[PDB]
């Protein structure tokens, strides 16, 4: 049913948020539940994070605490929740979280610096606060950038301006229309060249 | 939560970190036992340790 | 809650680098997680200037023979020695017993006399 | 029966786990140690391994 | 579960052995193990330096 | 240090052997404390070493360095 | 007190100094 | 005289330290 | 520990010296 998920305009099966959170709350402690499933769940919650940060950051924190007590710490989880905090426009939360990374012995990932840049951007804060994140990240040996710093920072920001948020007036994420289908309207659809390379394959194949 | 690519743990897969006794957790523990126990038992321990030293 | 021991933070690091890799045309996102020396200690390693990390050949001479040992005992199959016994002999030879000198034992025997002789000295200092 | 692998607790349930499925069942464990041994291994060290005494001595010290 | 079970039937029989070797290590070696390993390595390094 | 910009297209073959190309040192750091049975990354890295020092390897065998580390290192090359 | 003595006899000079320092810092 | 020595051998490091501190404070 | 210190605090200098001599003779 539509609540649970559906095959959207690209014939892709996207799982509904608030559907995904319930799947989490059933599967929190399951044996098969791996640490990637947690960060995937958190990734599913992001539009809810933007459009109401007050009541959805509590969910993110539930997943956060539960993860941190099921596994001592992980890189995935910190990337995920600093991304969430980036979309929720809590910036000092991002610095706080990063300090928690470094204090924890965790080496902040390339993605963590991209999340720093995102949070630095859409929280309405000036360039040279993002620039600093990029330069520090590249000194750290996280980002490997082949071009000079200026033009490549231009590249990153030009990608993020295309990617403007779920609440914004211009961006990819700001586009809300979804072809709603229970079933993909072409079942022999192709990700490849040949029919061997078809998009939809059996579950015991997957 | 339908898609996951490849899981990775903090340690290597199928490889156990073998135990080793560190500096403080041994030394300071020995000092704590020697402190809280007695000076008589400490004297006996000093006697056995000196016996091991003369043996060494 | 720190994954590394409190002692190891000032030395060690957890490096997570996640890469898209192609397999049979698809793309799987695979990550390398590892525990690793910090770059100061790393260029201490590459300089051959670092303790707490020992060169292999000083443990047992000429690893070109040791890891390249092909089994010769009553057999024409020249398969290498397994992994587990090589790792085993390695970590055994690492962990052997050093001949602790009686000099250090004497320093420690002097150190055992700290409290009693200090109280005896403090009682006579008035 | 070497110090490390001589454990009756992990041995007896191993034997009965084998004997659940109809694996060799007419066995005293000490004749298991005779029937199963390296056969191209020579006589001396194989009686050494059969003997609890001679192998009782090999122990990791420290 | 069928995923992790098939991956397990591929690679997992070995950690069964690894755990028992590990607990052997923490029972028979560790309590009599050396406390300062850096002094050990320093010793080996200086002895190899001396040609000994 | 780059005076002229970098390339855009890469050559593709299969490298069967390590040969010393533009490298001056190869450091293989393994902590033996970390222990595992059966196929593991430890086995892979040390097989990298085994191939590096084997008879048919074009790599000069004086510059392959192996290090035993004390505290729990995910073996790196 | 036997195992304590066995472990204490194996300590290095830096280790013995650290032990004496921790003992004298903890008490007196 | 022997009783005080015997009682001193039954003291902890904290006990002998506190006794030393008290002896330094008093005399 | 407190009783021993209280007993030692009431002793004279000669008594303390004698106690020190006894401790040097017995325990050393």
């Amino acid at each position: 049913p539509k609540e649970i998920g559906f095959y959207n305009a690209g014939d892709n099966f996207e799982l509904t948020p608030q559907a995904a959170y319930r799947i989490y709350k059933q599967n929190c402690d399951e044996t098969f539940w791996t640490r990637l499933h947690n960060e995937k769940t958190i990734i599913h919650l992001l539009p809810l994070v933007e459009q109401d940060p007050g009541t959805n950051m509590v969910l993110v924190d539930d997943i956060f605490r539960h993860h941190l007590k099921r596994f001592g710490a992980d890189h995935y989880i910190y990337n995920a929740v600093m991304q969430a905090a980036a979309f929720a426009k809590d910036f000092p939360r991002c610095e706080q979280l990063l300090a928690e990374m470094r204090g924890l012995g965790l080496e902040p990932n390339a993605q963590s610096y991209v999340n720093m840049m995102l949070g630095a951007r859409l929280t309405g804060k000036p360039r040279d606060q993002a620039e600093a994140f990029f330069r520090e990240g590249i000194k750290t040996g996280a980002i490997s950038a082949v071009m000079r710093l200026d033009t490549e920072f231009q590249m990153w920001m030009n990608q993020l301006e295309r990617l403007g948020s779920f609440k914004a007036k211009v961006g990819y994420l700001s586009v809300n229309e979804e072809g709603a289908s229970p079933m993909p309207r072409d079942m022999w659809a192709l990700w490849g060249w040949h029919r061997t390379e078809a998009k939809f394959i059996s579950r015991k194949q997957m | 939560a339908a898609a996951a690519a490849a899981a990775a743990a903090a340690a290597a897969a199928a490889a156990a970190a073998a135990a080793a006794a560190a500096a403080a957790a041994a030394a300071a523990a020995a000092a704590a036992a020697a402190a809280a126990a007695a000076a008589a038992a400490a004297a006996a321990a000093a006697a056995a340790a000196a016996a091991a030293a003369a043996a060494a | 809650a720190s994954p590394l021991p409190v002692a190891a933070l000032s030395r060690l690091r957890i490096t997570h680098r996640s890469f898209l890799t192609r397999s049979r045309g698809r793309h799987v996102c695979r990550s390398a997680v590892g525990v690793e020396y910090r770059p100061e200690q790393q260029k201490k390693v590459l300089d051959h200037s670092y303790a707490r990390v020992i060169n292999a050949e000083v443990v047992h001479g000429d690893e070109q023979k040791f890891w390249g040992e092909r089994r010769t005992f009553y057999t024409q199959r020249n398969i290498f020695f397994p992994m587990w016994d090589r790792c085993a002999q390695a970590l055994i030879l690492i962990t052997r017993e050093v001949p602790r000198v009686p000099q250090e034992m004497a320093f420690r025997l002097m150190a055992v006399f700290l409290k009693l002789m200090l109280l005896p000295r403090l009682m006579m200092n008035t | 029966l070497s110090p490390y692998h001589r454990d009756l607790r992990e041995r007896e349930l191993a034997r009965r786990y084998l004997n659940a499925r109809g694996w060799v069942k007419d066995m005293t464990p000490e004749e298991m140690r005779i029937v199963f041994m390296n056969y191209r291994l020579p006589e001396g060290e194989k009686r050494k391994q059969m003997d609890e005494a001679a192998m009782s001595g090999e122990v990791y010290w420290t | 579960d069928e995923i992790q079970r098939r991956v397990a039937d591929r690679t997992c029989v070995q950690e069964q052995s690894t755990r028992e070797v590990q607990e052997r290590w923490k029972r028979h070696v560790v309590p009599r193990m050396q406390t300062d390993l850096e002094f050990n390595l320093s010793h080996f390094k200086r002895q190899h330096a001396r040609g000994q | 240090g780059a005076k002229r910009p970098l390339a855009v297209v890469a050559p593709r073959t299969m490298h069967r052997y390590l040969f010393l190309m533009h490298m001056e040192k190869v450091t293989i750091t393994v902590s033996p404390l970390l222990f595992g049975y059966g196929h593991t990354i430890q086995k892979a890295v040390l097989d990298f070493y085994r191939r590096a020092i084997s008879a048919r390897s074009p790599f000069p065998k004086d510059k392959v360095f192996l290090f035993y580390a004390i505290d729990h290192i995910t073996p790196r090359i | 007190a036997a195992a304590a003595a066995a472990a204490a006899a194996a300590a290095a000079a830096a280790a013995a100094a650290a032990a004496a320092a921790a003992a004298a810092a903890a008490a007196a």
